[PDB]
């Protein structure tokens, strides 16, 4: 891509963070330039503090204006608890249930082996606990799960691996955990 | 044990002139400002008709946000940014089947500074129809993380790679991806 | 349903 000009950037965030519905709310404001936060408001705190050396001239002249902290001091109210309840019944509320298939892998690296595959796919929000049973008990060994896979579309994925030396009668259970429903979701590969 | 956090969070980098407002919730995007069109974009097409944002106070901020980082830039005797290259995966929304339409996702991540260079392959030749990203998202440690999209009809005859160049590193990045 | 915004201070000259 060329240009090799050095390059100078200057980040804001405003974090409200949520405990408990609105209950507890603490907000965070930082100022990061680069990759280095140099100043910030903790809500928790109630004035601006320096991170390093170069935000202390901004916590010391935004400390002595006294109008700026007490906006800043009641955002917690006036930011935080109003976005909050903007967007509640779409973002907070949001569910979409998981599609859940299982297949064997089409790459199958051990013979007398199958690699089965529980693919959890489409679903909101991201917790979920995805489980492997055969014949009904737990397999708490020779699971692999390449975690929680965030789309970018809220949406996620993950898939959870089994190896398996199965026999013939054998009934292996992808079972998933999930906000949007009320009981497991379940499939079933009989061996 | 925090359910839940909202950001709104902003950048603006020099030389290259460029800035972005947006928020976050959980870290999924809710909306960003679009600069040129100085219009709110909503990530999912419903969140428009659920709420609003005035887009002019985000262009307000960044004019703010500019004369800052020229405040800062001089303040750090001119300390540049150290490239921090991207980590890439290509991965499909939903497992693929043969003729039956999936997407393509293009995860960009652990990067900075927020310029990135993104094209899609297929049998080596880029592709544009249909495709769409994301504005750049931001992490915790302050990098940042991006998606790109490329719906698609799964076949056995097509490969396609997500190009990706970044000043971190010394070559582009090929992720490739085939139907196994 | 208005998403409200904080103001970005200008730094300490």
């Amino acid at each position: 891509m060329g240009d090799t000009r050095p390059r100078f950037l200057w980040q804001l965030k405003f974090e409200c963070h949520f405990f408990n519905g609105t209950e507890r709310v603490r907000l965070l404001e930082r100022c990061i330039y680069n990759q280095e936060e140099s100043v910030r408001f903790d809500s928790d705190v109630g004035e601006y503090r320096a991170v390093t050396e170069l935000g202390r001239p901004d916590a010391e002249y935004w400390n002595s204006q006294k109008d700026l902290l007490e906006q800043r001091r009641a955002a917690v109210d006036t930011y935080c608890r109003h976005n909050y309840g903007v967007g509640e019944s779409f973002t907070v509320q949001r569910r979409v249930e998981p599609k859940v298939t299982v297949y064997p892998s089409k790459t199958q690296p051990l013979q007398h082996h199958n690699l089965l595959v529980c693919s959890v796919s489409g679903f909101y929000p991201g917790s979920i606990e995805v489980r492997w049973f055969r014949n009904g008990q737990e397999e708490k060994a020779g699971v692999v799960s390449t975690g929680l896979i965030q789309n970018g579309d809220w949406t996620f994925q993950t898939l959870v691996m089994l190896e398996t030396v199965p026999r013939s009668g054998e009934v292996y259970t992808c079972q998933v955990e999930h906000p949007s429903v009320t009981s497991p979701l379940t499939v079933e590969w009989r061996a | 044990k925090e359910e839940h956090v909202i950001i709104q969070a902003e950048f603006y980098l020099n030389p290259d002139q460029s800035g972005e407002f947006m928020f976050d919730f959980d870290g999924d995007e809710i909306f960003h400002v679009d600069m040129a069109k100085k219009e709110t974009v909503w990530r999912l097409e419903e969140f428009g008709r659920f709420a609003s944002f005035e887009a002019q106070g985000a262009l307000a901020n960044i004019a703010v946000d500019k004369a800052n980082l020229e405040i800062m830039t001089k303040r750090s005797n001119y300390t540049p940014i150290t490239n921090v290259p991207p980590e890439v995966t290509v991965l499909t929304n939903s497992p693929v089947e043969l003729r039956e339409p999936n997407v393509l996702i293009c995860f960009i991540d652990k990067f900075t500074p927020p310029v990135v260079n993104v094209t899609w392959l297929r049998n080596g030749k880029p592709v544009t129809t249909g495709v769409s990203e994301t504005v750049f998202l931001p992490r915790e440690d302050h990098l940042f993380r991006k998606f790109h999209y490329l719906p698609f009809l799964p076949s056995t005859e097509d490969v396609y790679d997500c190009r990706v160049e970044h000043w971190g590193l010394d070559e582009p990045l090929l992720k490739h991806w085939e139907f196994d | 349903p208005k998403y409200v915004k904080q103001n970005t201070l200008k730094l300490a000259r």
